[PDB]
RNA sequence: GGUGAAAAGAACCCCGGGAGGGGAGUGAAAUAGAGCCUGAAACCGUGGGCUUACAAGCAGUCACGGCCCCGCAAGGGGUUGU
RNA sequence: CAGUGGAGGCCCGAACCGGUGGGGGAUGCAAACCCCUCGGAUGAGCUGGGGCUAGGAGUGAAAAGCUAACCGAGCCCGGAGA
RNA sequence: GUGCAAGAGCACUCAGGCGCGCGGGAGAACCCUCGCCAAGGAACUCUGCAAGUUGGCCCCGUAACUUCGGGAGAAGGGGUGC
RNA sequence: ACCGGAGCGCUGUCUCGGCGAGGGACCCGGUGAAAUUGAACUGGCCGUGAAGAUGCGGCCUACCCGUGGCAGGACGAAAAGA
RNA sequence: GGGGAGGUUUGGCACCUCGAUGUCGGCUCGUCGCAUCCUGGGGCUGAAGAAGGUCCCAAGGGUUGGGCUGUUCGCCCAUUAAAGCGGCACGCGAGCUGGGUUCAGAACGUCGUGAGACAGUUCGGUCUCUAUCCGCCACGGGCGCAGGAGGCUUGAGGGGGGCUCUUCCUAGUACGAGAGGACCGGAAGGGACGCACCUCUGGUUUCCCAGCUGUCCCUCCAGGGGCAUAAGCUGGGUAGCCAUGUGCGGAAGGGAUAACCGCUGAAAGCAUCUAAGCGGGAAGCCCGCCCCAAGAUGAGGCCUCCCACGGCGUCAAGCCGGUAAGGACCCGGGAAGACUACCCGGUGGAUGGGCCGGGGGUGUAAGCGCCGCGAGGCGUUGAGCCGACCGGUCCCAAUCGUCCGAGGUCU
C-alpha cells in the first residue's frame, strides 16, 4: 500500500505544478476563488508560502517568488500590498470554506478559497 | 510522551565528542581497535572520506584507499567504541556530498580534481597554533 | 556475494589468472558464497606452465568481495574486486605467496596460512 | 463474449435481491442559524452567508 | 508469568562491550492494575492492566464506574495478561531485569489488498519470453473434473498485514526505570506509536 | 391501414423554459385526446393479504396446523409452518 | 603515376514504398490497427490521370496467388420447390 | 527562425492552428507504457525472445580470404565544451 | 530482417525480486452495450446412475444480501468436429 | 513351478462425449498416496568399532544448481542428510508458454509414369479484454443472540508451524594387531524455509538540492521560467515501501502409542511379553507454542452504567410519540483502507494545513566587493534552498446543529 507517505495529486508532475501556479495567480488576483474542494485544500498551503515569503522583503525573496508567478506586476501587489496586510501574522494567511452547491453534470463538490481577513 | 524522538534520543550517551570535524573530499586516518587471535591491537587506516551518511547518533562515514594494487573501503560508526582516535591528515575541495565517482578515477585525476582546501587548512593550523597559546599560558 | 557463473580474481602464484565459480561449498543448496567460504570452480585462464592449468577444476576460498562484508563491531568493508586463493583438498593453499589484502574473517575460519602470507589483513 | 458468459438468465428474484443495497439515503441537513432554511452542515449556502 | 503494556517508541542500536546491537525501545509506562480474573468469579486467572492517561472527556462512558471500583485514574487502554497476579498496586518495567527474554505482541503494519507475490511471496510468471499479461499472477489454482473445486484456505491475494503478530524470545537488552523505557533486540511487530504488550518467554 | 355519428381536435385559468400535466369545456362514451376502436401475453411498477434471515432444492404433491378473506351454516378461497 | 572526371539493379539515410522481430489490441481506434524495431530508397523504383484483358476465362518474378472485405473456378437472375 | 557536419532529420519556436465532445476524486490487487536498482552477469530460455550495450563527425589504425572491386565503419583506439 | 554452433562486450532474461511514474482498474455524478440464457429455491464427501452428479442415496456442513479479487467446476461460451 | 495385490505402462472392448471433453514438454500453483530417498525408532546380520547389508515401524517436514536434447526419459558436471516413486482428465492452456505434434509454403532422402505420399527429415507458420452460478481469497450490509448500553474476555471448533548438516568437549577413551573409531551426555557454527522489522548495510525515493546542453520567453545584463517523458539529461537524496540487511522460530516439556524390548503369569506341573495385570519405546499421534474464533441459532462469561408509561390496545403479544445510559449522522484526519469497515480528533481541541524549531538532503544562493583582458576565481558562506521524519504554536480549517436510542413477555 502506497500513501504511508504524505501528499496528493492528479495529472502528472509538470501539469500538477502548473496547476498550483495558475490557481495561485488567479487567487492573488481576485482574492476569492472557487474550485473543487480537493484542489482547494492543496492550493491552500502553496500560497501561505509565497504570502509568508512575501512578508520577508529582500530581492532574493522576490526573485524566489517570481519562479512561480511569472507576472512582475502581480508580485508587486503581493509584496507592496497583500504582504503588509499580513504583517504581525504567522501562518494561516489563507482560508477554505466549502460551498453547499455541487457542479452540475459531473456532481463535483465545490469550495471557496480566499485571502484571509 | 510527546517527544517520541527525544526519548529514543536519550539512549544517546554512547555518543562521542572527542572526534574532529571532517567532510567528504579530504583524507583522514582512523585507528581501529582489533582482535588479533585473541588480544587487541590498534590498526591504522588512512584514505579519502568518500561518504558521510548523517543521522545524528549512529551516523556513519566511509573511507577508501588503495592497498597493494587493490582498492578498499571501510564503513565506520561515527560514535563507535572501537575508534581510539582519528587523526585527520589533509583537507580538500568537496564540490559534492558523495564522491563515489573517484572509484573509476583512482589516478592522477583524483589529485587534480580534489585540490586542497587552503581555507579549511588556514583555519585548521591557525586555530591550532593560535589556540595553543591560550591553553599553555 | 559470489555465486556459480561468477568470475574471481586469483590472488596467488598458482598460475591461474581467473577462475569461475562452479559451486559454493556451504550448505546443500546455499545461494551465495563470501570471504572465508570455499568454492569449487573452473580455471577460466592461467599463465603458461603454472601448477594449475587452464581448464582444471579447482577448490578455492574467497578472500575478497565487492559486496561489503558486515562485521559485528558495527563496521563493514568491501574491496574493488572479487578474489580467491586456490587451495589443496585438505584446504591448505596450493600456491605460495598470496597478493593483495584479505578479510580477517579468513582467520576465524582457520586459514592462518593465508592471513600470514597475506601482505595485509583488513 | 470471448470466454466467459452467463450460464443462465438471472431470475427476477436473484436480480432484485442483488439490488437490496442500491437504495439512496436523504441528504444530511441542518437549519442554518442565520436564515430559517436548511443547509448541508459545514457549508455556506445562498440566501444567507457568514460571520467574518 | 509477567506482563506489561507499552508503545513502540522506535529503534536504534547501542554498543554492548565491543559489539554493536540493534535494539527497539519500548515505553512500558506504569500500568495501574484495574481488575482481577479469578477462578471463582471469572473462571480463570489474569490481570487487567490499564495504560496511558485519559482525559475525563472521552470517559463520558460509564467506564468511570469501572475505574471507581478500583480507584484508578482513567486510562486510554486496558488488556489482560493471562495467568499473572501481581501484588495489589501497579506493575512497571521493574519486572524486567536485563538478559531476560520476552515475547512481544503487536499489530503488524497494514499492507492493504496485497497481491499474491507480496503476500504469499509467490513466484509469478516471467518478465520476458511471452505471456506478457500474467507477470505477477498466481497461475494454476486447481486440477480438472476431480476434485473440481478449489481447496479451503488456498493461497490467494487479499488484505494482508495489520494483524495480531507475536514475536518470541527477544532479549531484554536494557531497562530504564527513570523513564519506564525498555530496550529489546529490535525486531518488534507494528509501527511506532503502536500499542504492544510484552510478556515472559516460553523458552523456559 | 382504424379518433368520433359529427372536429364538436379541448377557448380560458393553474405548475412548467418546453414537454407534459391539473381544472374548465365538447362528446353517448375522453381509460374514443389525436399513430387516438377493440387493447390479449411476455415485461416494468404502486398498494394490500399470507409468508421468510439454523436452512439442502425439477420447486411440486399429500396431510395436519396458523393467519387473512368470503357465507347465518356445514362449507369455500388465498397463503405456507412442520 | 598524378590530376581532372562523376560511373553504379553501389553505400548511409528522410520523403516515399515496404512489413523483419517483439509487445499491445482480440464484443478492437481498426472485418488486419497501434507502438518499438527492421528492409529498399536512380531502380527489375514509386506514383496521379486516361485506357485494355474476366469465369474453365483473365492476370500471375508462381502462392492455385489475385479478379470489389471468404476464389482448387467471381457476383446476380434464372433452370429451381435441382 | 535557431542550433547540431549536412538535410524536407532532431530539439525548441514564428505565422497559423489546436488541448483530440464525459467529468470529479481516490492513490489497493492486477494489466498496459515508462524510469531506476546492491552482488552476480545468460545461471533465463526451444532461442540472449526481450531489453540493454554501441551510436554523430574528425584523426590514428585495421587481419584471413578475394573474382583484386572487396572484406572496411573490419577490429581497436584518441579528440569533441568555453 | 534466411537457418545452426561459439566467444567478447552489456544487461532485471535469470538468482529474485524491490521501489517509483503515468493510463486503466476502484469510489461519486451523466450516458449506457454484448455474447449467453429450459426453468432454478444452484454446498462438501463417499457411493450411485448411460461408465466423471448443485438435482439420486447415505453422511458431513451451512444465518439472509452484497462489494473487490482468483480461475478448479458448471463435461464453461463460441463454431450442427476440420 | 504355484497364488495374489495395485490400476503408474503396452494392449483388449467400443460404454458417456464427433450441434467439439484443446492434444506433448515447460512455467506457475499445488494437494494426496506410501509400495520411504533423507531424517526419527526397531529386528536380524556372515553386526569388533566406523561403515554397510536385509526386513519391520513411521509422512511430520525435506528432497540442490548447471551441461545436452522440444523432450518426458536418460547421460554427464559440481554438490547433498537425500537429490524417493506414484495419483489428481499422464493435476493444472476461460492460469501462461507453444520449442514438439497436428492445416496451407518450401526442400532432402524414399515411393509413385503421374497428381501426390512418409510413426522419415528440414526451415516457416494468427492460442479469443468484460466470470452469471458452484468453489476460493478478502471486505461490508441485514437480522438474530426473549431489558438497553460501554469495556474486558472464556475457547468448543479450526488453522499455521513440523527440515537437516557440520566442527569441537566427552576421548584418540570402549572396540581393533593396525588402519580406523563409538554409544550415551554437553557445546558452537551453518544451509534452506517461515514471521516480523528499517537500527545498520543496500535499493527506490517523478520535484528534496545541485550541475549541463539546445531553444523560446520574462527584461538589455544579471537572475529566472517552459519544452526537450508520461522526470529533457546528469550527480546525489529524508520519510515511506523494501532485501542483499536485522531480529526471532522449528522447540522444551506432559500424555497415549507403532515396530520392538521387557516384568509378573496361567491356560499347558516346565515354557511363554498376555489370556487378568504392568514398565519402557518414534522427526509420527494428543496436548504444549503462534493465529482465527460465541451465527459455538448449543449465539457463553466478568466489571460497570441507564431504567418504569408519557397515549391507544381491557383479554394476546404488540402499537404510536418524547426521552435515559449510549450510539450514529456531518466535519479535521490516520503506518487503517479499492469501497465500506477499523482507529484518532472535533474549539474544554494540537486532527489536518500554514508558521517556528530540530532532524535530514543538497554542498558556499542571490547581491556586493576584490583579482583577471577573458572563460573564471576569491570573500561575505557550510551560505541559500530545503517533501514525508521528531516536536512546538490556535494563524487557517474540524462552525452551528440533526437523528436514532430501554419502559425490560411467560412457567
Ligand atoms: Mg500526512
Ligand atoms: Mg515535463
Ligand atoms: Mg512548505
Ligand atoms: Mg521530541
Ligand atoms: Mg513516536
Ligand atoms: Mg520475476
Ligand atoms: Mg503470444
Ligand atoms: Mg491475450
Ligand atoms: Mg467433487
Ligand atoms: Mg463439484
Ligand atoms: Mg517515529
Ligand atoms: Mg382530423
Ligand atoms: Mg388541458
Ligand atoms: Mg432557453
Ligand atoms: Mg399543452
Ligand atoms: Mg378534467
Ligand atoms: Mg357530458
Ligand atoms: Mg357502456
Ligand atoms: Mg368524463
Ligand atoms: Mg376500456
Ligand atoms: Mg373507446
Ligand atoms: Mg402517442
Ligand atoms: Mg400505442
Ligand atoms: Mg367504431
Ligand atoms: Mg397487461
Ligand atoms: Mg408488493
Ligand atoms: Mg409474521
Ligand atoms: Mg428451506
Ligand atoms: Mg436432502
Ligand atoms: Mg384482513
Ligand atoms: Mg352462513
Ligand atoms: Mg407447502
Ligand atoms: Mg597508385
Ligand atoms: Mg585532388
Ligand atoms: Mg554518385
Ligand atoms: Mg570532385
Ligand atoms: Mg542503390
Ligand atoms: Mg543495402
Ligand atoms: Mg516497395
Ligand atoms: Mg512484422
Ligand atoms: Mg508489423
Ligand atoms: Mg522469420
Ligand atoms: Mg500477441
Ligand atoms: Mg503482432
Ligand atoms: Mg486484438
Ligand atoms: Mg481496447
Ligand atoms: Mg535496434
Ligand atoms: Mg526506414
Ligand atoms: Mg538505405
Ligand atoms: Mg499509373
Ligand atoms: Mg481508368
Ligand atoms: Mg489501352
Ligand atoms: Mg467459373
Ligand atoms: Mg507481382
Ligand atoms: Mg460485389
Ligand atoms: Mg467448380
Ligand atoms: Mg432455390
Ligand atoms: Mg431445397
Ligand atoms: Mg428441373
Ligand atoms: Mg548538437
Ligand atoms: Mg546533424
Ligand atoms: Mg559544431
Ligand atoms: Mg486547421
Ligand atoms: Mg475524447
Ligand atoms: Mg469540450
Ligand atoms: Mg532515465
Ligand atoms: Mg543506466
Ligand atoms: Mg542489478
Ligand atoms: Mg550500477
Ligand atoms: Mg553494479
Ligand atoms: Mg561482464
Ligand atoms: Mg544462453
Ligand atoms: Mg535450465
Ligand atoms: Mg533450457
Ligand atoms: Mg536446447
Ligand atoms: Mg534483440
Ligand atoms: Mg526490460
Ligand atoms: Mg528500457
Ligand atoms: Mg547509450
Ligand atoms: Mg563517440
Ligand atoms: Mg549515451
Ligand atoms: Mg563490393
Ligand atoms: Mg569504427
Ligand atoms: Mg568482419
Ligand atoms: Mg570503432
Ligand atoms: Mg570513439
Ligand atoms: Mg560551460
Ligand atoms: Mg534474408
Ligand atoms: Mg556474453
Ligand atoms: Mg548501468
Ligand atoms: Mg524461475
Ligand atoms: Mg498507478
Ligand atoms: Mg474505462
Ligand atoms: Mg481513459
Ligand atoms: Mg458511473
Ligand atoms: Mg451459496
Ligand atoms: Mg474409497
Ligand atoms: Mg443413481
Ligand atoms: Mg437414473
Ligand atoms: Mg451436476
Ligand atoms: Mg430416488
Ligand atoms: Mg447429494
Ligand atoms: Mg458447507
Ligand atoms: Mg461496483
Ligand atoms: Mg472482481
Ligand atoms: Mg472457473
Ligand atoms: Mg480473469
Ligand atoms: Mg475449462
Ligand atoms: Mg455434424
Ligand atoms: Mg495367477
Ligand atoms: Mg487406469
Ligand atoms: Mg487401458
Ligand atoms: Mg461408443
Ligand atoms: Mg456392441
Ligand atoms: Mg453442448
Ligand atoms: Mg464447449
Ligand atoms: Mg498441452
Ligand atoms: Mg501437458
Ligand atoms: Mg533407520
Ligand atoms: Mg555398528
Ligand atoms: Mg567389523
Ligand atoms: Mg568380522
Ligand atoms: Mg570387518
Ligand atoms: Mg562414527
Ligand atoms: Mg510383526
Ligand atoms: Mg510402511
Ligand atoms: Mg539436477
Ligand atoms: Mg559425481
Ligand atoms: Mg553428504
Ligand atoms: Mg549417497
Ligand atoms: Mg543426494
Ligand atoms: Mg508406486
Ligand atoms: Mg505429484
Ligand atoms: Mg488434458
Ligand atoms: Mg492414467
Ligand atoms: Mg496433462
Ligand atoms: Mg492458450
Ligand atoms: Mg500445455
Ligand atoms: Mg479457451
Ligand atoms: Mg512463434
Ligand atoms: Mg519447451
Ligand atoms: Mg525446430
Ligand atoms: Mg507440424
Ligand atoms: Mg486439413
Ligand atoms: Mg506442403
Ligand atoms: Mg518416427
Ligand atoms: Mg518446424
Ligand atoms: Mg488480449
Ligand atoms: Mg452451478
Ligand atoms: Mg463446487
Ligand atoms: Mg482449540
Ligand atoms: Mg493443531
Ligand atoms: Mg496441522
Ligand atoms: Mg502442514
Ligand atoms: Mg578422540
Ligand atoms: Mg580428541
Ligand atoms: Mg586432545
Ligand atoms: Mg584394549
Ligand atoms: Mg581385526
Ligand atoms: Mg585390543
Ligand atoms: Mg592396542
Ligand atoms: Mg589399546
Ligand atoms: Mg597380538
Ligand atoms: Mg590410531
Ligand atoms: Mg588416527
Ligand atoms: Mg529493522
Ligand atoms: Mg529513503
Ligand atoms: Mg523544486
Ligand atoms: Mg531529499
Ligand atoms: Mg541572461
Ligand atoms: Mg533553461
Ligand atoms: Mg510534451
Ligand atoms: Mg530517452
Ligand atoms: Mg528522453
Ligand atoms: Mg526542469
Ligand atoms: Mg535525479
Ligand atoms: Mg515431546
Ligand atoms: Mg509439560
Ligand atoms: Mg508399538
Ligand atoms: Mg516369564
Ligand atoms: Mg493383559
Ligand atoms: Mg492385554
Ligand atoms: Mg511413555
Ligand atoms: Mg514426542
Ligand atoms: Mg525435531
Ligand atoms: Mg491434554
Ligand atoms: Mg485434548
Ligand atoms: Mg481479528
Ligand atoms: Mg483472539
Ligand atoms: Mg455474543
Ligand atoms: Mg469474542
Ligand atoms: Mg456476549
Ligand atoms: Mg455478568
Ligand atoms: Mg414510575
Ligand atoms: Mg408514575
Ligand atoms: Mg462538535
Ligand atoms: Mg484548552
Ligand atoms: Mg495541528
Ligand atoms: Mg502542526
Ligand atoms: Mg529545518
Ligand atoms: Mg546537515
Ligand atoms: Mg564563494
Ligand atoms: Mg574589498
Ligand atoms: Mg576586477
Ligand atoms: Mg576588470
Ligand atoms: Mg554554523
Ligand atoms: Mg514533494
Ligand atoms: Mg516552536
Ligand atoms: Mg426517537
Ligand atoms: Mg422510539
Ligand atoms: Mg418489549
Amino acid at each position: 500500500r502506497h500513501l504511508k507517505s504524505g501528499r496528493k495529486l492528479n495529472r502528472h508532475s509538470s501539469h500538477r505544478l502548473a496547476l498550483y501556479r495558475n490557481q495561485a495567480k488567479s487567487l492573488l488576483t481576485h482574492g476569492r476563488i472557487t474550485t473543487t474542494v480537493p484542489k482547494a485544500k492543496e492550493l491552500r498551503g502553496f500560497v501561505d508560502h509565497l504570502i509568508h515569503l512575501a512578508k520577508r522583503g529582500d530581492l532574493h525573496a522576490r526573485r524566489l517568488v517570481l519562479r512561480d508567478l511569472q507576472d512582475v506586476k502581480l508580485v508587486r501587489k503581493l509584496f507592496d500590498e497583500i504582504a503588509p496586510r499580513y504583517r504581525d501574522r504567522q501562518g494561516g494567511y489563507t482560508r477554505v470554506l466549502k460551498l453547499a452547491e455541487r457542479r452540475r453534470g459531473d456532481g463535483a463538490p465545490l469550495a471557496l478559497v480566499e485571502l484571509v481577513e | 510522551m510527546n517527544r517520541g524522538a527525544l526519548i529514543k534520543l536519550v539512549e544517546s550517551r554512547y555518543v562521542r565528542t572527542d572526534l574532529p570535524e571532517f567532510r567528504p573530499g579530504d583524507t583522514v586516518r582512523v585507528s581501529y581497535k582489533v582482535k588479533e587471535g585473541n588480544r587487541t591491537r590498534i590498526q591504522d587506516f588512512e584514505g579519502i572520506v568518500i561518504r558521510i551518511r548523517r543521522n545524528g547518533f549512529n551516523t556513519t562515514f566511509t573511507v577508501r584507499k588503495v592497498s597493494y594494487g587493490v582498492g578498499v573501503e571501510r564503513i565506520f560508526p561515527l560514535h563507535s567504541p572501537l575508534i581510539q582516535k582519528i587523526d585527520i591528515v589533509q583537507r580538500g575541495r568537496a564540490r559534492r556530498a558523495k564522491l563515489y565517482f573517484i572509484r573509476n578515477l583512482s589516478d592522477r585525476e583524483i589529485r587534480r580534481k580534489l585540490r586542497a582546501d587552503r581555507k579549511r587548512i588556514d583555519k585548521d593550523r591557525a586555530a591550532e597554533r593560535a589556540a595553543k597559546e591560550e591553553v599553555q599560558k | 556475494m559470489i555465486q556459480p557463473q561468477t568470475y574471481l580474481e586469483v590472488a596467488d602464484n598458482t598460475g591461474a589468472r581467473k577462475i569461475m565459480c562452479i559451486r559454493v561449498l556451504k550448505g546443500s543448496n546455499a545461494k551465495y558464497a563470501t570471504v572465508g567460504d570455499v568454492i569449487v570452480a573452473s580455471v577460466k585462464e592461467a599463465i603458461p606452465r603454472g601448477a594449475v592449468k587452464e581448464g582444471d577444476v579447482v577448490k578455492a576460498v574467497v578472500v575478497r568481495t565487492k559486496k561489503e562484508v558486515k562485521r559485528p563491531d558495527g563496521s563493514a568493508i568491501r574491496f574493488d574486486d572479487n578474489a580467491a586463493v586456490i587451495i589443496n583438498n585438505q584446504l591448505e593453499p596450493r600456491g605460495t605467496r598470496v597478493f593483495g589484502p584479505v578479510a580477517r574473517e579468513l582467520r576465524e575460519k582457520g586459514f592462518m596460512k593465508i592471513v600470514s602470507l597475506a601482505p595485509e589483513v583488513l | 463474449a470471448k470466454h466467459p458468459v452467463p450460464k443462465k438468465k438471472t431470475s427476477k428474484a436473484r436480480r432484485d435481491a442483488r439490488r437490496s443495497h442500491h437504495a439512496l439515503t436523504p441528504p444530511i441537513l441542518v437549519p442554518c442559524p442565520e436564515c430559517k432554511a436548511m443547509k448541508p452542515p459545514h457549508t455556506v449556502c445562498p440566501e444567507c452567508g457568514y460571520y467574518a | 508469568m509477567k506482563g506489561i503494556l507499552g508503545v513502540k517508541v522506535g529503534m536504534t542500536r547501542i554498543f554492548r562491550d565491543d559489539r554493536a546491537v540493534p535494539v527497539t525501545v519500548i515505553l512500558a509506562g506504569p500500568c495501574p492494575v484495574v481488575q482481577r480474573r479469578t477462578p471463582e468469579k471469572d473462571g480463570y486467572t489474569a490481570v487487567q492492566l490499564g495504560f496511558l492517561p485519559q482525559n475525563p472527556k472521552r470517559v463520558n462512558r460509564p467506564l468511570k464506574g469501572h475505574f471507581a471500583k478500583a480507584g484508578v485514574e482513567p486510562v486510554r487502554i486496558l488488556r489482560e495478561i493471562r495467568d499473572f497476579n501481581p501484588e495489589g498496586d501497579t506493575v512497571t518495567v521493574e519486572i524486567f531485569k536485563p538478559g531476560e527474554r520476552v515475547d512481544v505482541t503487536g499489530t503488524s503494519k497494514g499492507r492493504g489488498f496485497a497481491g499474491v507475490m507480496k503476500r504469499w511471496n509467490f513466484a509469478g510468471g516471467p518478465d520476458s519470453h511471452g505471456a506478457h499479461k500474467i507477470h505477477r499472477h498466481p497461475g494454476s489454482i486447481g486440477n480438472r473434473k476431480t476434485p473440481g473445486r478449489v481447496y479451503k484456505g488456498k493461497k490467494m491475494a487479499g488484505h494482508y498485514g495489520a494483524e495480531r503478530v507475536t514475536v518470541m524470545n527477544l532479549e531484554v537488552v536494557d531497562v530504564i526505570p527513570e523513564e519506564n523505557l525498555l530496550l529489546v533486540k529490535g525486531a518488534v511487530p507494528g509501527p511506532n506509536g503502536g500499542l504492544v504488550i510484552v510478556r515472559e518467554t516460553k523458552k523456559a
